[PDB]
């Protein structure tokens, strides 16, 4: 407890009141909110990860070319730092924690990471390795919110999966093969076919009971939306932020998600 | 009277595409231009007769055959069922236009 | 035969140009990046002899022929099969101004 007060103390004291103060124009506040992080500079760990998470998606659309220079247009330094196509893999293999597993999961390249579907794979198990690495630095309350981020993460992969994905592969073992209590009961979301067998699977889960509700949103959308909106609805659990604890991550995730909200207020 | 869908289905794509951005933040284009999980679109033609004059018909992807799919993004059901429901609006409009500059 | 526009607001575009094949109007050898705004619609129009007039391309769209050089596109009357152009809304309204082909359908 005292180790807060020995270390640590102001950079939590000025990253609390940054996330209190907080509340092109969507551009300029996710630039202001990249610069507010990086001017911050064993948490330094935890801001390698956390930065790393938006970075595994940046060296993964970096890693296209095909109008591949266009990805200097979104060098946010929040997630796509210049330090976070074999032979140009095996470079960026470097400096990330989840790229040497995926050099040896994503060996075939482009071959394992097609633009159509197969990216997208590889995007899940660069995102599962993140996850694991984050969920192997425990010893803080944040371990819960990981693994319920990677849950969502998995069970919305599943659903899309079993909605439309099936037909692409993804099938009952590329549910979690592929697509990145679900560390350990993630085989009854295998055969969640149905939106119905989705809300099913979800009761075995009471906390994620009644979260599917009808379905018509969150589960609508593909991809990793279905139980990430479910996440995202229930973030409020992440505004609770007690003190003497890590928050650096819950307040980078209420930016991003200040971010996204500014984003999709736009032209009202 | 074909010339309001290329409004009504534009909206209805805008805002399957802000929802989309919404979920997913940027595309991700350049490979595979994202956006979409139908529409390969790929055009045949036909050749209807109208008092004489070869008024042409058109088909393609999305709004006719040689049309296929494969994913698709997160919001990819909704764009599909926006972005590319324009298609079908976007076909017949071409015909039309074909056949009246045929008919002129 | 193929449709594509390769001159509009991007995402607009490729919401309806390639997800399960066909590359867009063959992106491997033909087309063109679908975002606009880069410059005016003089690389367009040369897009469309590359695209439109290469007997591949059918239909063409041009958004609501903002920069689409209304009179210089207005040429393409002459065999309209391989230059149906078309003006689609959203970021710019669709309007029955001067454009390609509906200058000449306000005659």
């Amino acid at each position: 407890a005292m180790t807060f007060n020995i270390h640590g103390g102001y950079l939590e004291a000025i990253v609390r009141g940054y996330r209190a103060g907080l509340l092109t124009i969507v551009e300029k506040c996710t630039l202001k909110l990249v610069d507010e992080y990086k001017h911050m500079l064993p948490l330094s760990t935890f801001l390698e990860y956390i930065t790393y998470g938006h970075m595994i998606d940046n060296v993964v659309l970096i890693v296209t070319g095909r109008d591949v220079q266009e990805l200097l247009e979104k060098c946010h330094p929040l997630g796509m730092f210049d330090s976070i196509m074999r032979e140009l893999y095996r470079l960026v293999l470097v400096d990330t924690p989840l790229a040497p597993y995926f050099s040896e999961c994503i060996t075939s390249e482009d071959l394992d990471d097609m633009n159509i579907e197969i990216m997208r794979n590889t995007l899940y198990k660069a995102y599962l390795e993140d996850f694991y690495k984050f969920c192997q630095k425990l010893g803080g309350a944040t371990a819960e919110i990981m693994s319920d981020l990677l849950a969502f993460e998995a069970d919305r992969r599943a659903v899309n999966i079993t909605i439309n994905s099936i037909g692409t592969e993804l099938t009952r073992d590329d549910r979690r093969k592929l697509y990145s209590l679900y560390p350990y009961g993630h085989e009854e979301l295998a055969v969640c076919e149905d939106i119905d067998q989705v809300r099913g699977v979800m009761e075995k889960y009471p906390p994620y009971q009644s979260i599917f509700s009808k379905l018509s949103y969150g589960e609508s959308q593909m991809l990793d939306k279905a139980f990430y909106e479910e996440e995202v609805k229930r973030l409020c659990l992440a505004f609770e932020q007690q003190f003497h604890y890590g928050v650096f991550f819950a307040y980078m995730r209420l930016r991003e998600q200040e971010i996204r909200n500014l984003m999709w207020i736009s032209e009202c | 009277t074909t010339k309001e869908s290329m409004g009504e289905v534009m909206k209805d794509s805008s805002f399957a595409l802000i929802e989309a951005k919404y979920v997913a933040g940027e595309n991700i284009k350049h490979i595979v231009l994202e956006n979409v999980q139908n529409a390969s679109i790929k055009v045949r033609s036909r050749q209807e007769n109208i008092a004489g004059v070869k008024i042409p018909k058109f088909e393609y992807f999305t709004d006719g055959e040689t049309k296929n799919d494969l994913t698709g993004l997160a919001r990819g059901g909704q764009q599909v069922q926006q972005c590319r429901a324009a298609y079908v609006k976007a076909i017949e409009l071409l015909v039309e236009l074909a056949s009246l500059q045929t008919s002129f | 035969s193929a449709l594509i526009a390769m001159i509009a607001d991007e995402d607009t575009v490729t919401g309806f140009l390639l997800a399960g094949v066909g590359n867009v109007d063959l992106r491997r050898k033909t087309n063109y990046l679908i975002v606009d705004s880069k410059t005016t619609v003089k690389a367009i129009e040369d897009a469309f002899k590359e695209f439109t007039t290469k007997e591949d391309i059918a239909i063409v769209l041009i958004s609501q022929y903002v920069a689409n050089m209304i009179r210089f596109l207005v040429d393409s009357y002459n065999k309209p099969i391989p230059a149906i152009l078309e003006i689609p809304s959203k970021d710019h309204p669709y309007d029955p101004a001067h454009d390609s082909v509906l200058s000449r359908v306000k005659n």
